[PDB]
DNA sequence: CCCCCCCCCCACCCCCCCCCCCCCCCCCCCCCC
DNA sequence: GGGGGGGGGGGGGGGGGGGGGTTTTTGGGGGGGGGG
């Protein structure tokens, strides 16, 4: 993210990303007074691909045909779509927790309302809880093309 | 002089109850226990005198596992730890962590007092748990009140549902914005304790720690939800249920439908009136925070299948109540051993049915294979009490029908004359293809089903008319009728040296206490993991001649395939691994007995 | 006075709010118990000494800086963590009473209160109680000026030996016929229906599985009034329950919060008792399969919602059914005359037809009870006295651990009957003998052995099971 | 076997929080003993 | 040469202001069952 301040017209730049939408908290600009008045530059700022996709488990693997057991994947960049519904897929990437980002605090959002955790100074009085989700930085399905010359130049 | 380390509000010791423990978890000997319960004389020493809770860790550690299981009346059965029993009721929570540690400490002294070695790094890194149970009575769920509110409990009850594991947070892992670094912060009392100003004192930045989510370690929590037996609700008002809360490798301990005990010590927590504040509900929330759960050979198999009388004795033993029927008894003992699948599907399943009149054994016959199926289930031909036949889309999910639960085993049904047509069409591509194929809501798969089905059919009306044949008076239609390997009837017709006989042996059940009733499931279960039977060549010949002959005689291909997946189960049996031309001739002669119905 | 006085909902006026009142309703729900809080009690960290508040109000707010000396003139500002152990909770229950149908005024909805129970008087309340409770009437407050308002219970008053006591009966006699007349006094005759009604209490004898259970059908018309009978016999059998056609389990989820449970149906209530089916005919088919696994296996099973159980249904079912088109007419089956399936009447073990004849003796006498009902607002003298409900649970009670065991002589026997009756079979209607009239010969007649407390079943006993089995074939024709 | 019916499922005060201002405390520097 | 006093900076506390806080009917499609 890339940020213009509001009283004048530095730029914050590279600024990292949490899981809440992430706005810089001084003005680089020594001369400056602001905190938290900001723009994003659409333009300098970067973006990714991003698509969650959820699954269940598999239908020959649920034990004795009890409700099969969810999860929701995070796919980005090249690897988004690559998913289709209906289909049967292997992923590989990283497990990882997932807060309830209206509770962690938000702008433009009222906050959310299991015991969670609580302290921590950008909650007060609130408490944080986390989703389990799997962060995949890879995929494929295990479950015309009507030219010759784009057929025949795949083969071996 | 020194200060003194309290069980918070007791005025009890902890190195106190340390050691009391200590000495029942090590110098425990079994005999105790049998002193304590009653039938005291049969203590024995050749098999009482070990050191039980040794014997224990020993074990434990060899397959260098976390857990031990503490039934709590042994403490009661040893004199330095009496009153440790009245703690853990009392005081769960300390105790229990005690206990823990005492079973790392005895896990660590071990392997430098018994002094084998082993890895001392992997004892240091490993987390320790006792498991104490059955704490007490099992008192009602209705019957808790707030004097509970810290003690050890004990329950029974029904599983309704689970959550999918949650996250819980036992280290919170922070790091400095300005110079990146980082330090790890235990979770106290579910309380982040942030730390204000970053801890090198060449930074001390204050408010620039920040908490990195995915570098925490978590602890796993599981939320079930378990319902009052029906056993003990008064009549008239509604079953009560308790949420318990289970961690670690407790997690996912039961299921949805599972009956249980749990011991746990009952907890309360308040509850917010709004999240975005601090004001509580002035009565708390309870639950159970469980520490143990709990649900509700081969020189026999090889000696048995040494017999010649084993496909009679067999037969006779599945329904030994039951009067004479001995070729629908063989053909069912056939049907419990199934043939063998192949790779390319053909496949092991047979398929049997009975009809004839209604008021006869056919239904104890579906019930008797039911009992003995691993993994069968009993059902009629329509209709549901929250129990169907075909997969079916609701509220949106996909319910898999009795046919499909009973992928590997004996779907039992009645009244499979009065079946629905939509379920006479699906039952095609399960005899088929033992599959049934399923297209909504975005997904899209054959459904595979796998299962032997067991039919009883009735005739029209009261009577079966024997002058008539089976599709004229049975309702359901030839083409399904076809796809059964064994077809049977079973009649009321009166003759007194069949019914006075059935009437003796029925009556004389209720005087009497081979038939290896309880060793069948067993014979069955050995056979079906060990024995895949493979045809001879000479038995090619046997079973092209003998369908030639029973072609020269209206037959298909399909009788074909019914003799060899009968004569590999006749394989089975006996434990034989190859299909002998006896098993060929077997299977041919019983299905000559049926296409003749 | 106005403690003593037994107020309906409605006549609880805001004027009494703050007194000391009694109110008369029936309980119509009950929560669970659970712990409100009197005194929360916090360890401190940073000094130890604990610190107190006392909660008088449906929420509180928690405590943080530690407010004892022992930090604050150290001016140490500690953190207070609340502790369960060393706070005071109260058992605390909410239910709610309801008054009752007479209290109602003409087309009003019947008005409800909300009681709070606090303390040893917890669970003094169940649903269905009907009950005079006393209490502090009180306001809460969430509207602006409107309140919630509910009573703080006080005091409770209800509305509503054996094992020796029970050979009174035993010496008095005639045990059978009186405690059959017995079932529903006042209901003229069929005391072959009433005499087998009893061998459901009574039951047979389970072995290892062999059943003790025992069903009847009442089936023709329904100006007999058989939903009476019924009524009467749940209401002697220790565990029963009467229900309607118009019963198989479920996950009964969302029932008053959005909230998960599992219904356990009527056949489930009626484990170890009597399931009563009226209007056994109306039935739809999930109903129609519960009842064929509770009469086979005596259990019900689910599949539903991950659920995968098999509940306990060791029940005998007694049902009633009534024909099409009103009223059965005698020369047509009762396959003819009535919506039942034949199949599932063939695991019945008596079947009665009680129909409906008109009779210029009968009707008379029907005619002159029912007009004394009328003109003095209670039945007629009976001609005999009656036993009690209560009284006649001893007997049952007694009959039912009595356990019998078979004789070799009954085995002839029943063997021999059987044979009688089968030849008779060769022949119309269902109702031919099969193995299960002769099982049913069986259970029916170890009932009997059972009623008259036997160690042994008799061929007494088998003569007036098949005698029940009998006349109960021979009314399926009239 | 075909068509029609009918059944099912679905859509204004109080607390938390944040900002601003004032005072006090602690350190450093300079002077005095 | 060390200790006291004066002066300046920095931090903490207190106060003030502000903002947030489900059944019942109607219509439609699709599936299942019954009668000619
Ligand atoms: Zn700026
Ligand atoms: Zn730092
Ligand atoms: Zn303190």
């Amino acid at each position: 993210a890339s940020f213009t301040c509001d009283m004048c017209r530095a730029i914050v730049d590279n600024v990292e990303q949490s899981f809440k939408y992430t706005e810089p908290t001084f003005c680089p600009n020594p001369s400056c007074e602001n905190r938290a008045f900001w723009t994003l530059n659409v333009t300098r700022s970067r973006f990714l691909d991003w698509q969650k996709v959820r699954i269940q488990e598999n239908a020959n693997e649920i034990p004795t045909g009890s409700m099969p057991r969810t999860l929701d994947v995070i796919l980005r960049g090249d690897s988004v779509e690559r998913a289709k519904p209906g289909d049967r897929c292997k992923f590989t990437g990283v497990e990882i927790v997932v807060p309830d980002v209206t509770q962690l605090g938000l702008p433009g959002v009222k906050p959310s309302s299991n015991s969670g955790v609580t302290g921590l100074r950008s909650l007060g009085v609130r408490d944080l809880t986390y989703k389990i989700s799997f962060l995949a930085c890879h995929v494929i399905s295990i479950g015309n093309e009507r030219d010759q010359e784009v057929f025949l130049n795949s083969l071996s | 002089s020194e200060p003194l380390r309290i069980i918070w509000g007791t005025n009890v010791s902890i190195q106190e109850c340390t050691t009391n423990f200590r000495n029942f978890l090590m110098s425990f000997k079994y005999k105790f226990r049998k002193i304590l319960d009653e039938r005291e004389e049969f203590i024995n020493n050749t098999t009482d005198e070990e050191l039980y809770y040794i014997k224990q860790l020993n074990e434990m550690r060899e397959l260098g596992t976390s857990n031990l299981n503490l039934d709590a009346r042994n403490l009661l059965a040893y004199k330095q730890t009496e009153d440790l029993y009245h703690q853990l009721l009392n005081y769960p929570q300390e105790v229990i962590s005690i206990m823990d540690q005492t079973i790392k400490d005895c896990m660590v002294s071990l392997i430098v007092d018994n002094n084998l070695d082993y890895d001392l790094d992997e004892i240091e890194t490993k987390f320790y748990k006792v498991r104490p149970y059955n704490v007490g009575s099992c008192k009602g769920m209705r019957e808790l009140n707030p004097n509970d509110i810290d003690k050890l409990i004990n329950l029974k009850g029904l599983v309704l549902r689970s959550t999918p594991v949650i996250p819980d947070m036992k280290v919170a892992f922070f790091k400095c914005n300005v110079c990146d670094h980082t330090m790890a912060v235990e979770i106290d009392r579910g309380v982040i304790q942030e730390p204000a100003r970053c801890e090198r004192i060449d930074c001390n930045e204050p408010n620039s720690m920040s908490l990195i989510h995915n570098r925490c370690s978590f602890a796993d929590k599981q939320v079930i939800k378990l319902q009052e037996t029906p056993d003990f609700v008064p009549d008239g008002q509604t079953p009560h249920s308790i949420s318990l809360c289970v961690y670690d490798e407790l997690v996912d301990s039961c299921r949805a439908g599972d009956r249980i005990e749990v011991t746990g010590t009952f907890r309360s927590i308040p509850i917010r009136a709004n999240s975005r504040q601090r004001v509580l509900k002035s009565l708390y929330k309870t639950y159970v925070d469980v520490v143990h759960v709990k649900k509700v050979d081969l020189a026999k198999i090889r000696e048995v299948a040494a017999r010649e009388d084993l496909y009679s004795l067999l037969a006779r033993s599945i329904a030994p109540s039951i009067y004479e029927l001995e070729d629908v008894k063989k053909g069912i003992l056939l049907q419990l051993f199934g043939g063998t699948n192949k790779t390319f599907r053909y496949r092991g399943d047979i398929n049997i049915l009975l009809c004839g009149d209604p008021s006869t054994s056919k239904s104890q016959i579906l019930q008797y294979v039911h009992k003995i199926t691993p993994r069968g289930v009993y059902t009629s031909g329509k209709g549901s009490s929250a129990v169907g036949l075909t997969a079916y889309i609701t509220r949106l999910v996909l319910e898999s029908g009795a046919l499909v639960l009973s992928d590997g085993g004996v779907c039992c049904i009645d009244e499979f004359d009065k079946m629905s047509d939509s379920t006479r069409s699906v039952l095609h591509e399960v005899m088929e293809q033992q599959t049934i194929s399923i297209a909504k809501a975005g997904i899209i798969t054959t459904l595979n089903a796998r299962s032997s089905i067991l039919a009883s059919a009735n005739p029209i009306g009261s009577r079966y008319n024997p002058n008539l044949p089976v599709t004229e008076n049975i309702d359901l239609p030839p083409p399904l009728l076809s796809r059964f390997d064994l077809v049977y009837l079973v009649l009321d017709k009166v003759d007194e040296k069949n019914d006075r006989e059935l009437a003796k042996h029925l009556t004389n059940l209720y005087l009497e206490d081979v038939l290896p009733v309880e060793f069948l499931t067993m014979y069955i279960s050995y056979a079906k993991e060990h024995i895949h039977p493979i045809i001879t060549e000479a038995a090619k010949t046997e079973l092209v001649r003998a369908y030639v002959g029973m072609r020269k005689m209206t037959a298909t291909t399909r009788q074909l395939e019914s003799m060899i997946r009968l004569a590999e189960a006749h394989a089975k049996m006996k434990l034989k691994n190859v299909v002998e031309l006896e098993d060929v001739q077997e299977a041919v002669r019983l299905i000559r007995s049926a296409i003749k119905d | 006075a106005i403690s003593s006085k037994p107020l309906s909902v409605r006549q609880i006026k805001g004027d009494f709010l703050g007194q000391l009142i009694t109110v008369r309703g029936i309980i119509t729900r009950v929560s669970d118990v659970k712990p409100a809080v009197e005194v929360i009690a916090y360890t401190c960290d940073q000094c130890g000494y604990e610190v107190f508040q006392e909660v008088n109000s449906r929420t509180f707010t928690p405590l943080s800086e530690c407010t004892s000396e022992e930090c604050s003139q150290n001016q140490t500002k500690g953190q207070l963590f609340m502790s369960t152990r060393a706070s005071k909770f109260s058992a605390f229950q909410e239910c709610k009473i309801q008054e009752l149908s007479q209290q109602v005024p003409v087309g009003h909805i019947p008005r409800s209160l909300n009681i709070h129970v606090n303390g040893t008087l917890v669970r003094s309340l169940s649903p269905g109680d009907i009950v005079d409770v006393t209490g502090i009437f009180l306001p809460a407050p969430y509207a602006g000026l409107l309140t919630e308002t509910y009573l703080e219970a006080q005091f409770v008053r209800q509305h509503k030996d054996v094992e020796e006591r029970v050979m009174e009966l035993i010496t008095s006699g005639d045990v059978y016929n009186r405690l059959a007349k017995s079932i529903a006094p006042e209901i003229y005759g069929n005391l072959d229906v009433k005499k087998a009604l009893l061998l459901l209490l009574v039951g047979g004898v389970d072995k290892r599985k062999i059943r003790g259970d025992i069903n009847v059908c009442l089936m023709g018309d329904p100006g007999v009034a058989k939903s009476q009978l019924l009524k009467a016999i749940c209401k002697i059998s220790p565990r029963g329950v009467y229900t309607t056609g118009k019963l198989t389990a479920a996950v009964m989820k969302d029932p008053v919060t959005d909230e998960m449970i599992l219904e356990g149906g009527a056949l489930v209530l009626a484990d170890n008792g009597i399931c009563c089916i009226d209007e056994f005919d109306k039935m739809d088919e999930s109903d129609r399969t519960a009842i064929h696994e509770v009469m086979e296996q005596q259990t019900i099973s689910i599949s539903k919602a991950g659920i995968n159980t098999t509940l306990n249904a060791r029940t005998s079912i007694l049902a009633a059914a009534n024909p099409l088109y009103g009223r059965y007419n005698p020369r047509l089956s009762p396959l003819d005359n009535i919506n039942l399936p034949a199949a599932l009447l063939s695991r019945f073990d008596i079947l009665f037809l009680m129909l409906d004849i008109p009779s210029r003796d009968d009707d008379e006498k029907l005619a002159e009870h029912v007009t004394y009902v009328h003109m003095h607002n209670k039945q007629p003298d009976l001609d005999f006295t009656p036993v009690e409900p209560s009284k006649m649970r001893e007997y049952i009670a007694y009959a039912k651990t009595k356990r019998p065991v078979m004789s070799e002589a009954v085995n002839d026997y029943v063997v021999q009957a059987y044979i009688r009756l089968r030849q008779d079979s060769k022949r119309f209607s269902f109702g031919q003998a099969t193995p299960r009239t002769l099982l049913g010969i069986i259970r029916l007649s170890q009932a009997l052995a059972k009623l008259r407390l036997a160690d042994m079943v008799d061929i007494d006993d088998v003569e007036e099971a098949l005698r029940l089995v009998r006349v109960s074939k021979e009314s399926l024709y009239q």
